[PDB]
């Protein structure tokens, strides 16, 4: 809506992107993880946290 | 002619042909290594006066923080350890739980998934036929202890051939009063109270002397290829809690007393060397079921 | 109201030790116990308010000459603050303590023949409120050492299951017991709730507020004692000591 | 510590639990093993408590 | 009409009503904990030359230092839990602990006393009553397996009535030869080995052919809420042993092979539900019995 | 008289003579120490994806590192506890381990190295001897729970006689239908369901009406002096394993279905208490074999 | 649409944190001879006339 190039908002963060459930982890559980650079290699979703 | 059977024994129902690959394998191992985990923290919690050990161990678990005013169930693994066990048991339970869930929960841990680097002994008896003739009776009872009962009431001794099958490695046979025993085409030895036996030396033969009855004891034991972290104890405890909740509740198949007779009677049916290896995991979900359960109890 | 305000074992049996019989038996003639009466409550009702009497109201009654009535007459005084009317006993059983009366066989009185279910039921245990029944329940243990009734005593708990959990734990012949125990046996006392000068429908709970509202009286009163401000003031027969003993104790 | 989930309080009396996870960290390092992971560190460092 | 019960199910005797507040169930819970460190404790110097760490753990049991020509009985909280525990067995049984003696040994520790965060399955088979008609007789034999011999003289087949109880989870029938069981007023099955049935479904009736005896083994699972600490290894140990030291010995009171039975008879009274709590914490005193006693044997 | 004893109790073999010295008792503990080790690190190995520490336990406990492309044995320790098993069981087994292997695998860990610091319960009934007259029968089934059919075929009543020996501490009698019991020289009471008896107390009399066949079931507890890591759930595993894999057969040895048979027989035996002594160290060998062949699978 | 609502306020989704009394009368079947009259009239209150 705003022309904004590689806007970093949306609407409502998606559920599915391209068919396929996102990922979504707490931020506890994110913090504790040792393959970080492995989660990140595909998209996911950080909650419980502000 | 009387055939005479254990009861255990008759027809084993088809178990699962799903969650068996290496991936699913895992799963099962972080599940128990974690279950393990969320008891010892909540015995660690009790003596600290905190609840941030069990809090830790259920984040680590569930993958939810816990909350005052919602219920601990488990999340998302509890979930999925209870649909695998539902699909182990019969081929006609559904598969719900998807591939890529199970992928996600196995890269918690780091353990190897590997159900055959130790052994479990397995006390259930198998009978697989015990032939009387004609004027004779004989009853089987008994599952971790065999009591044949066999009553002469003709006029000369009869003959009661015994089958053990070929699986049992063991066989410890007492009886009540002394008797003979002796394999086929061998020498009567004297009547004896006890005879230790190997199941695949063939068919025994018992003399039975008209008179009192006669009852003989059977013990067995059976080797099984088990993970390391198999626990006969947390096994059974699990087995009772699944049969209770539900979750073998499923039409056409065959309920038992103990994992130990389910184990037995998959084992001595046809293909049975491969359904015993699903019967294993079976049992290593089991006890991460019986843990998970009694520090989460719903 | 001095028996009232006592709320350790250590403090009950010292006060008997000191208060003779005579304080226990009253000299006004009441009435009779077990009556279905009309009484006035205005504060509530404009109708009559009906009640029943009974011997562990903190009034008078008269009471049966027999020995039965003397023992019901102390547990009436221990567990309410007044007893009954039973007048001409002697002055050489009125001059002795509770106490020696309780658990002394030289007094002269022969209390062997006492069943504990008859006298509970004649002072409505079912009635009384905790502290009632563990002060009643240590006349029972009292009177049971007196007369070698150990076992009988025991029994009786046995099949009271509610008697049984709050049944005071101390041995009538050893001082260490009193001394450790620590139940709570107060009847009054200074309150941390908000006390009004309000009135109480039934006749037990009327009375027992005169005696908590007299109590705070008594509290502030120059009657009472102050041990943090005036120890050295009081006699040193009398004078509060840690090892304090019960003769023959 | 600063984790919002850690309500405990860790001494400081004692041996250091540090002082250990660095020796520790050097006996894997000769075996060529991974390092401590966090999870791992978190619960040596959460061993004195009061 | 013959009726046939369980021999362990017969009159359950009142359990005593004291130490059971919250002060007395930390006091419980303590003396676990500190009897698990002393057996720890022991071994970790049996394995060293050095005999301090028995040393610090027994002086926390007992309130005294060991010394080498006295023999270690542990001191004031053996005395309390020896004591505690027979007054849990009867009504009858005195309280002769005080409750400051209590106290101050559940503040040795830093354990909550809950005693229902976690279950156990208890496997004693409660068969209330067996009804049979004239002509049949009726055997019940066991406690922990169930065998039910039943024989028909008569004319024709006869109805035997099963009941047991509302109580038990699931209960597991195994017979010798194949037969029919269904519920009051519903029609009859094909005949099977194996019966998996939940007694609140109501009494079960067997039909029962007049050629040859049938005997049914039956197992059962019930569910009871147990501390978390709860081991029933340990219990039945601890069981055994108190019986062996008379400390269940007292007047108008039964006797039971195992806790498991002791705790499934008094269930099934018309307070069963008061009664298993004070089972509950009379099982962790037993555990803890158990563990002090093998450390400093008496 | 018609005399009936129990199976089990029946002609005890001798045990072995040899490593029952102070020395050979401290390789037995070292042994049990060294494999509780060897299962924990195995474990560990497979929940941290590392080998290390299953090499570093391995290397104590076989003196040689593990290395691929062999059989992972165990090691000269494996040999001596194999060995010492078999010289116990029997006699006539040889003894083959020198006094210097010994002595040198001893000098490994420190332990106490007494078999008699702790105790255990077991839980086979010996019932040495039952007398009945002439038109009674009655028989025996069952070690661990005692089953005593006894039916009356005469005019009147009868007169059975029970001896449990002097070893057990308690024993337990639960009938299908009440029945009347006392000791000798005693009053006979009315007919209860259950007993609790003392075996020390002497012969005890059962009144068998003539009605209906009534079966007594039976359960015992005896103490025995052990050591304090004797662990009965890994000594009958290891008891189990020892059978199966052969180290037991030999020429005129009884055989037992468990370890508790065992150890109950030879205390009933002639030199019970010198037997039994011997059984200790075995029931330890026992578990350091079976934890030690579950880590290395062979 | 379901997603984007449910994103307007933060509150649990949990439906088993409490319980409500219900007060309806389930009588399954009532079972009756011959020569006799059975009539169940109510739901809330149940009156069953014979």
């Amino acid at each position: 809506r705003f022309g904004f190039r590689d806007s970093p908002f949306c609407t409502s963060l998606p559920r599915t992107i391209m068919g396929n459930d996102v990922r979504r982890i707490s931020y506890n559980v994110f913090s504790m993880m040792e393959d970080i650079d492995d989660v990140i290699s595909e998209g996911f979703i950080l909650y419980d946290a502000y | 002619a009387n055939r005479a059977t254990s009861a255990f024994l008759d027809n084993p129902h088809p178990v699962g042909v799903n969650y068996v690959d290496e991936g699913s394998r895992q799963f099962v191992a972080v599940a128990e290594l974690l279950a393990s985990k969320l008891i010892d923290s909540s015995r660690e919690s009790d003596e600290s006066n905190s609840d941030v050990p069990f809090v830790q161990a259920y984040s680590k678990f569930a993958d939810d923080n816990p909350r005052h005013l919602r219920v601990k169930t488990g999340g998302k693994m509890a979930n999925a350890l209870t649909n695998v066990i539902r699909s182990y048991y019969s081929i006609n339970a559904p598969a719900i739980v998807p591939q890529v869930e199970i992928d996600r929960l196995a890269s918690k841990a780091t353990v190897s998934g590997d159900m055959y680097n130790s052994y479990a002994i397995f006390n259930s008896v198998p009978i697989v036929e015990v032939l009387s003739p004609a004027r004779t009776t004989v009853s089987i009872v008994g599952s971790d202890r065999a009591d044949v009962t066999m009553l002469n009431t003709g006029a000369g001794a009869a003959n009661i051939t015994f089958n053990f099958g070929q699986i049992a490695e063991t066989v410890i046979l007492k009886g009540s009063v002394p008797f003979q025993l002796a394999r086929l085409n061998q020498p009567m030895p004297a009547a004896r109270f006890t005879y230790k036996l190997r199941p695949l030396d063939g068919p025994f033969i018992v003399v039975l002397p008209v008179g009192n009855p006669l009852v003989i004891s059977a013990t067995a034991a059976t080797r099984i290829q088990v993970p390391l972290a198999f626990n006969k104890a947390l096994v059974e405890s699990g087995f009772q809690t699944a049969m209770n909740d539900g979750l073998f509740d499923i039409q056409n198949v065959n309920y038992y007393s103990s994992f130990d007779e389910f184990i037995i009677s998959q084992y001595h049916a046809q293909d049975g060397i491969n359904r015993v290896s699903t019967c294993v995991i079976l049992g290593l979900a089991l006890q991460a079921y019986d843990q998970m359960r009694r520090a989460l109890p719903v | 109201m001095d028996v009232l305000s006592k709320g350790s074992l250590k403090e009950l049996l010292a006060h008997l030790e000191k208060t003779p019989l005579e304080e226990a038996i009253s000299y006004r003639i009441g009435t009779v116990p077990y009556q279905n009466v009309l009484i006035s409550r205005n504060e509530y009702y404009n109708q009559l308010y009906p009640d029943t009497t009974s011997l562990i109201d903190g009034v008078s009654r008269e009471g049966q000459r027999n020995v039965n009535g003397l023992i019901m007459s102390i547990i009436s005084y221990v567990v309410s603050g007044s007893g009954h009317y039973i007048p001409n006993i002697g002055f050489m059983l009125l001059r002795r303590s509770i106490l020696d009366i309780l658990t002394k066989h030289d007094t002269g009185l022969v209390t062997n023949n006492l069943n504990y279910g008859i006298i509970a039921r004649n002072l409505t245990v079912s009635k009384m409120n905790c502290e009632q029944r563990k002060r009643m329940l240590i006349c029972f243990k009292l009177l049971a050492y007196k007369d070698g009734n150990q076992n009988d005593y025991e029994i009786y708990l046995n099949q009271n299951i509610p008697l049984k959990q709050i049944a005071p734990n101390f041995i009538p012949g050893d001082m260490r017991t009193v001394i450790h125990n620590q139940d709570q046996l107060a009847i009054v006392g200074i309150p941390a709730y908000r006390l009004t000068q309000s009135t109480e429908l039934s006749i037990r709970d009327d009375n027992a507020k005169s005696y908590k509202l007299g109590y705070v009286d008594w509290y502030n009163s120059n009657s009472f004692l102050r041990e943090r401000s005036e120890f050295n003031l009081i006699r040193l027969k009398d004078r509060d000591t840690k090892y304090g003993k019960l003769n023959g104790w | 510590d600063t984790s919002f989930i850690d309500t405990r309080k860790y001494c400081t009396d004692g041996l250091s639990p540090r002082e250990i996870q660095k020796a520790l960290n050097r006996q894997r390092a000769y075996y060529d093993r991974p390092e401590l992971t966090i999870s791992e560190n978190k619960t040596l460092l959460s061993q004195s408590i009061i």
